[PDB]
């Protein structure tokens, strides 16, 4: 039981998996929805859950939009936003993009800010923790994160995406 | 140290070679020089194998063998990788090209059966003798175009055999027409499975789509 600092996900997912046409129903989102959850540990000891929606962007192939959010449920609060750099000027979606081989080529946030064209693919998570206690933390008080996508270019405990079964899954 | 986990991933291999071979029957009706499409059918034999992208995505690599009109001893493969979609896929399939040529060919057979020549539309023609290479070409739908913005082309080579032979080429005996070898080296997305050693001490290591890669040997 730690401040988590990080999170690490490898594994595949589909490119089979159909696009999201029309803003299609609750039932087109789900087919083409694949989603992992998480049990993260913040500065206190507390126990949250990270989950992340990947879902096939329509219109380009190769590029996954992710949205995260912590403890799902609660909607609104926790804020949530994710964004390899920066993270006040960002939401709680990335999209990830993979080259003609089904590795992992390059993540952008909602802003423009891009992963550099080698290395290590950090993307950094940020909420805001609540659940009463008793002595304040005051302000909105939050806990930065930190998600591993893994490196460029290598299928190593790195996401990939091949035409195969979805696989993707957090581990450490 | 190097670190290999069970679970560790395979990328997928696309095809670069397949051998084929199949015989054709010789005992089908011969076609006059202008018949109909039911005509050109019952003297037609079409066959199906796979074939895998980069992905690691099986595309169905459909064949038709028909025979040419009024010449003999002489029939034409239209050829098409993912025939639902044939359109956009575009196949294309040369000899020592895929550009400009359109997705057919024709082989001649020797009189005795044993494959003789295989010759495209622009002309390119086999030599008379060795083993025979199809160069063959289409569209990967799913790809990401290349640094010009050309749709990426997945690009093999079928090994009809070598002129004048059977077992391991393609033959036009006489009745029985199937498909005789069919061997590809490529693969789709695999995991590791376990170790397996040998009667030498060579270790291997074992894939879920059953590639066995060798690490070393005590």
């Amino acid at each position: 039981a730690k401040a988590t600092t990080s999170v690490n996900y490898a594994x595949n997912l589909d490119k089979r998996l159909p696009e999201l046409p029309e803003g299609a129903n609750r039932a087109q989102i789900l087919e083409s929805t694949w989603s992992t959850e998480f049990k993260v540990y913040d500065s206190f000891g507390e126990a949250h859950e990270l989950q992340i929606d990947f879902a096939r962007v329509p219109g380009e192939v190769n590029a996954w939009r992710a949205t995260v959010n912590v403890d799902p449920t609660n909607a609104d609060a926790t804020a949530t936003r994710v964004g390899i750099g920066t993270t006040d000027g960002v939401q709680n979606s990335f999209i990830v993009r993979f080259d003609n081989n089904g590795h992992l080529a390059s993540v952008t946030d909602t802003a423009g800010n891009v992963t550099s064209p080698a290395g290590q693919v950090l993307v950094q998570i940020s909420y805001n923790v609540v659940g009463a206690n008793p002595d304040e933390a005051g302000a909105p008080t939050r806990h930065t994160f930190d998600v591993n996508l893994g490196e460029i270019g290598t299928s190593k405990n790195t996401i990939t995406q091949f035409s195969d079964k979805s696989t993707t899954k957090a581990y450490e | 140290d190097l670190n290999i986990p069970i679970g560790q991933k395979l990328d997928a291999k696309a095809t670069t070679s397949v051998n084929y071979a199949a015989n054709l029957d010789k005992r089908l009706p011969e076609l006059p020089e202008g018949a109909n499409r039911a005509q050109i059918l019952e003297s037609t034999w079409s066959t199906e194998f796979k074939v895998y992208d980069s992905f690691g995505e099986a595309h169905e690599l459909q064949i038709d063998f028909a025979r040419v009109p009024g010449e003999v001893n002489a029939w034409r493969a239209t050829v098409n990788v993912d025939p639902t979609n044939a359109d956009a896929t575009a196949t294309r399939v040369g000899i020592g090209t895929t550009d400009g040529v359109q997705n057919s060919f024709i082989v001649r057979f020797d009189n005795n059966g044993h494959l003789a020549s295989v010759t495209d539309t622009a002309g390119n023609v086999t030599s008379p003798a060795g083993q025979v290479l199809v160069q063959i070409s289409y569209n990967v739908v799913g790809a990401n175009p290349d640094e010009a913005g050309a749709p990426t082309r997945h690009t093999f080579d079928v090994n009809l055999g070598e002129i004048g032979t059977s077992k391991n080429t393609i033959t036009q005996f006489s009745d029985k027409s199937t498909t005789k070898a069919y061997e590809q080296d490529g693969y789709t997305l695999g995991y590791l499975e376990n170790f397996r050693i040998d009667q030498s001490g060579i270790i291997t290591g074992v894939y879920s789509n059953g590639v066995r890669q060798e690490i070393g040997q005590i």
